[PDB]
């Protein structure tokens, strides 16, 4: 099959300015290449078909060229809503075998901040039935990427947490994510300190938030 | 000597076959020879009659032999006979077209009158009878008439046309309203 | 233009089947031809099959090709989309999409492949699980952090609101994950000025369609 | 090539095993060259329900140049020729020759109008199996060509006056075998599918749909320069060789030229019960053996 590609993942980029996303194939699709744009929660939205036609109701800022096997699309002013996920298609084959590259992920670079960490110790209800769910919380930082480490009386966890990240926040360009660790109240009740161990570009040091149970 | 008969606005299938399951050279034409439709290899022709705009066949039928000539939205005037030639043969077959309505689409009262009226092909010698709800029976030949309609006649009327043996049904919805003393 | 719209979401245990409807209003539906794209969680798009609709033809992805059915009902404007033997990685959201290809009554068509006019879309869920609604439990609290951990529900979605809808500012609702036991867990989170925790009260109500569940929890100190 | 003296044999242009063959090579020819995107084929009977059979397939655009071909001999018989330049095509051929092979035939698929054939030598000739059945397509062959000149722009043109006289010299004809007193009135085609509807053809490997009331809207015995007919190129299409519809990718190329030259038609009258003294005719075909036919009609296979 036509295998898409598209660079790079993930692409920061400052408002207002330019945005170049690259679409590669395994071989010529000829012209037969469109882009989408999708915004979480939506459906994507058609921008440009056979490779450089604007579709009805894009803006004269989108872009397309290329031909072949090798694709740009190029936003010239990056505005508040144009930070989404793009995607390119081929639909050169026939019998028809569409396919759709892995994504482009444009989001909006600002200036590095720190998280605002906060340790959630489990509710004395949950812990009436039976669970610990210990909710770690980053708050509010630039860029998307962290590390939460899990220690338990000071030893690494491994395998009983799970992250969520949000969109990036529309008013501040921020990220939040929680980590929440979880593990029966037998398990619980056999140690004492519970702490969340976090490593972002925005820290000098690795900040520690921790409580001993009860 | 086949007969067919058609209601009025409905669609009607003429049959006419071949000797083999193949898909050969066929037309209908009308009494007065002008030409419905036929094919020609593969292809579909209409002439140049007054049911050109609602007349087709069934080409999915031709390769096994089967040459249909199908008018859809009947009228009146279609009522005629209609002649098949395939494989030097002629298939005749005389279609005719009926109509029947009541005298109005509004609502009657109990004690008011319903007049149905049979539109009818000249030449034609249709008897009809009607059945209403109740079971009440009328019939007659161009025109039936209950002279007083009771509360139990609201609902479907069925009625049956007889005409060269063969008979068609038409249903009538009639609404009669009740009423408090 | 043509407006698609979709039916709703669907739930199934592994090796059922599910047929998902697109109703398309607006403009002449022979003269478009329709296309199912899906999307799994964090996942891309995939192609999965696109009817030729005036000649009732449809052409499948390799990858699904005989357990997939592309119809259309002219009479009703419709499309149907029937996926068998359904499989838990088969959870995903199921778009219907179409293209205007030409005046095809009168024998033009471009057989387009890009995709103008998509449907809002549908979740469907493929799992061994049950539906239930969440158990709520307190996140308890310048600036302080407080929220509700939202546990042990399925399927997606849930909606989560604060102090029935006054209060927006400062909040994170995380998108769920799915736990080892096959339910969803996520978590809502606000900041809000410390003074406030000692007058203010916080309330987070949470609401699952599916089970018909809704829970209002008041979260303190 | 070699003339048998005193010798009279029947022909049947109708009944002529030459066209079945020919037929049933142009149908292979076309199946192997031009390959449909999709096709659509009808299959009924048993259970009761019918159902479609449906080929999807690679469907490279090519340019399709019809190239001619000789029938010779087949193992068994021989080719036999009328050599009669006016020969109706049925009935005793009083001048005949027995021939190696048939002279080169451009086997060029087209409805209403016949294109690149061979003309008349003599006077225009008409040729049908039965006159009298309004039912039967008259085949027309001219003595003069008239060149059509189409585009994938959307039209096709041919000069007024060179029609104008090639109309006047079939009414003639026409009157000639249904009547003196007969006004001759030619109109366009009474409906039926479009690729009979229309002049159709293939050029540059593209089907066209020409209008062609233009062509036939005149009364005989009773404008501009150039007569532009407006044309569509179709990708959904009714096939020709059997009852199915195919799909074909869209055009590729921005200039799409064709110039032929119109030798024949394909006609058939309205006839049917009038008192009236006039004739209507309207342009026909789609039964492809009648194209081969109007090549074929003066030869013959005869059993050694
Ligand atoms: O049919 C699978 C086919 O689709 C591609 C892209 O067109 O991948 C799509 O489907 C995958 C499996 O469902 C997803 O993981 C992926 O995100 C999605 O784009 C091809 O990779 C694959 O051959
Ligand atoms: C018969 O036709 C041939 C042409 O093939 C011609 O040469 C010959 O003169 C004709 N015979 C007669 C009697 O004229
Ligand atoms: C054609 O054949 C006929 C006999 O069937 C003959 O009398 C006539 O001369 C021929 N036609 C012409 C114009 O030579
Ligand atoms: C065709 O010509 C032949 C003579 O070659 C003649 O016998 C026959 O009657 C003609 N047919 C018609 C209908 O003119
Ligand atoms: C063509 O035939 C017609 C009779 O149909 C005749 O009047 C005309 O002179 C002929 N033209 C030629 C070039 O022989
Ligand atoms: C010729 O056609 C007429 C008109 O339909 C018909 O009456 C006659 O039988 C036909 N002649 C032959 C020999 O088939
Ligand atoms: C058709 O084109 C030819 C050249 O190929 C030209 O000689 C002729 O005049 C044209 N005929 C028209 C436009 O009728
Ligand atoms: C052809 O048409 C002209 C008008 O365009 C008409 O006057 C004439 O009688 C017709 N005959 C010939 C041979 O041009
Ligand atoms: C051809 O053109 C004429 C005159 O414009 C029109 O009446 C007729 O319907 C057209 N025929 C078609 C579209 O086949
Ligand atoms: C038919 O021809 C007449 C004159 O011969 C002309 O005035 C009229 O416009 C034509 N009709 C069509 C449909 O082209
Ligand atoms: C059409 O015939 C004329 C006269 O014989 C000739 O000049 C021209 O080359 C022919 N055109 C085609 C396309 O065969
Ligand atoms: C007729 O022949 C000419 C010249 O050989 C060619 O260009 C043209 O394509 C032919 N027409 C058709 C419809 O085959």
């Amino acid at each position: 099959d036509i295998v898409m590609t598209q660079s790079p993942a993930t692409l920061s980029v400052s408002p207002g300015e330019r945005a170049t996303l690259s679409c590669r194939a395994s071989e010529s699709v000829s012209s037969d290449l469109a882009w989408y744009q999708q915004k979480p929660g939506q459906a994507p939205r058609l921008l440009i078909y056979g490779a450089s036609t604007r579709a009805t109701g894009v803006p004269a800022r989108f872009s397309g060229s290329g031909s072949g096997a090798e694709f740009t699309l190029t936003i010239s002013s990056l505005q508040s809503e144009d930070f989404a996920v793009y995607y390119c298609q081929q639909y050169n084959n026939w019998p028809p075998r569409y396919t759709f590259g892995q994504g482009t992920r444009l989001e909006i670079k600002r200036t590095v901040a720190a998280p605002s960490v906060f340790i959630f110790p489990p509710s004395d209800e949950q812990l009436k039935s039976g669970t610990a769910s210990v909710v770690c919380l980053l708050n509010n930082f630039y860029p998307r990427e962290a590390k939460v480490q899990w220690k338990v009386d000071n030893a690494l966890q491994s395998g009983n947490s799970q992250e969520s990240v949000t969109e990036q926040d529309s008013k501040d360009s921020t990220y939040s994510l929680s980590s929440t660790l979880t593990l029966s109240k037998a398990d619980y009740e056999k140690h004492k300190v519970y702490a969340c161990e976090v490593t972002h570009q925005g820290l000098s040091s690795p900040v520690t938030k921790s409580f001993n149970r009860g | 000597k086949k007969v067919v008969l058609g209601k009025k606005g409905d669609t009607v299938e003429l049959t006419c076959t071949a000797s083999q399951k193949k898909s050969i050279q066929f037309h209908w034409k009308n009494s007065n020879q002008i030409k419905i439709l036929g094919n020609q290899g593969s292809f579909l022709t209409k002439g140049p009659s007054k049911l050109n705009d609602r007349a087709d066949s069934r080409r999915s039928l031709w390769d096994q032999g089967n040459f249909p000539l199908i008018i859809k939205n009947l009228k009146i005037e279609d009522s005629d006979t209609y002649i098949c030639e395939v494989e030097d043969q002629k298939e005749e077959v005389q279609l005719l077209v009926f109509g029947l309505t009541a005298n109005s689409d509004t609502h009657l009262l109990q004690g008011q009158s319903l007049t149905l009226t049979l539109e009818s092909p000249p030449g034609s010698s249709p008897s009809v009878q009607c059945r209403s709800p109740r079971g009440k029976n009328i019939q007659g030949g161009k025109t039936l008439s209950v002279s007083q309609l009771e509360l139990q006649d609201s609902g479907t009327w069925t009625c049956t046309v007889l005409q060269n043996q063969k008979k068609v049904e038409f249903k009538i919805d009639i609404v009669v309203l009740a009423f408090q003393k | 233009e043509v407006q698609l719209v979709e039916s709703g979401a669907e739930v199934k245990k592994p090796g059922s089947s599910v047929k998902v409807s697109c109703k398309a209003s607006g403009d002449t539906f022979i003269r478009y031809s329709f296309t199912w794209v899906r999307q799994a969680p964090g996942q891309g798009l995939e192609w999965m099959g696109r009817i030729i609709t005036i000649l009732d033809v449809a052409h499948y992805a390799p990858h699904l090709q005989g357990r997939v059915t592309i119809t259309a009902d002219k009479s009703t404007s419709t499309v149907y989309l029937e996926l068998r033997n359904l499989r838990s990685d088969d959870t995903a959201v199921y778009f219907c999409a179409g293209v205007y290809e030409g005046e095809a009554d009168e024998g033009e068509y471009d057989n387009n492949g890009f995709l103008k006019h998509w449907g809002q879309g549908t979740l469907v869920t493929v799992s061994s699980a049950s539906t239930k609604g969440p158990s709520v439990f307190p996140l308890a609290p310048g600036t302080a952090a407080l929220g509700c951990l939202v546990k042990d529900y399925f399927p997606e979605p849930v909606t989560v609101s604060w102090n029935s809808g006054a209060l927006t500012s400062g909040v994170h609702t995380f998108p769920a994950v799915l736990q080892s036991s096959g339910l969803y867990s996520l978590s809502s989170v606000v900041t809000v000025p410390s003074s406030s925790l000692g007058t203010q009260t916080y309330i987070c109500n949470v609401n699952h369609k599916p089970s018909n569940t809704k829970v209002d929890k008041k979260v303190e100190p | 090539e070699v003339v048998l003296v005193n010798v009279t044999e029947n022909f049947n242009m109708w009944k002529n095993d030459m066209v079945e063959q020919m037929h049933e090579d142009i149908i292979s020819l076309w199946d192997q060259s031009l390959k449909p995107c999709v096709k659509l084929c009808p299959l009924c009977v048993g259970a009761g329900s019918c159902n479609t059979s449906v080929i999807t397939q690679a469907c490279p655009k090519v340019s399709f140049e019809p190239i001619p071909i000789h029938y010779c001999a087949p193992a068994g018989f021989a080719i036999l020729k009328c050599n009669n330049k006016t020969f109706n095509g049925t009935g005793p051929c009083t001048n005949v020759s027995t021939v190696q092979c048939t002279h080169g035939i451009r086997p060029v698929v087209s409805s209403q109008l016949l294109l690149n054939g061979s003309l008349a030598e003599e006077e225009v000739v008409i040729r049908s199996v039965n006159f009298t059945d309004n039912a039967k397509t008259i085949i027309v062959q001219l003595n003069t060509s008239v060149e059509i000149n189409c585009t994938g722009a959307g039209h096709c043109n041919i000069a007024r006056a060179k029609w104008n006289n090639t109309l006047k010299q079939i009414a003639s004809k026409l009157r000639e075998q249904f009547g003196n007193n007969k006004t001759i009135i030619f109109k366009q085609s009474s409906g039926g599918d479009p690729e009979i509807v229309t002049h159709w053809f293939n050029c540059g490997g593209e089907f066209f749909y020409c209008n062609s009331t233009q062509l036939f809207n005149s009364t005989w015995f009773n404008g501009s320069d150039t007569i532009t007919l407006p044309c569509r190129i179709k990708q959904i299409i009714n096939m020709w060789q059997k009852v199915c519809k195919a799909m074909y990718a869209p055009p590729i190329s921005g200039q799409i030229r064709c110039s032929s030259n119109i030798t024949g038609l394909l006609l058939t009258r309205d006839g049917g019960n009038s008192n009236n003294e006039s004739e209507i005719f309207r342009p026909g075909g789609g039964d492809m053996r009648d194209n081969w036919r109007s090549e074929l009609y003066k030869y013959k296979v005869v059993k050694i």
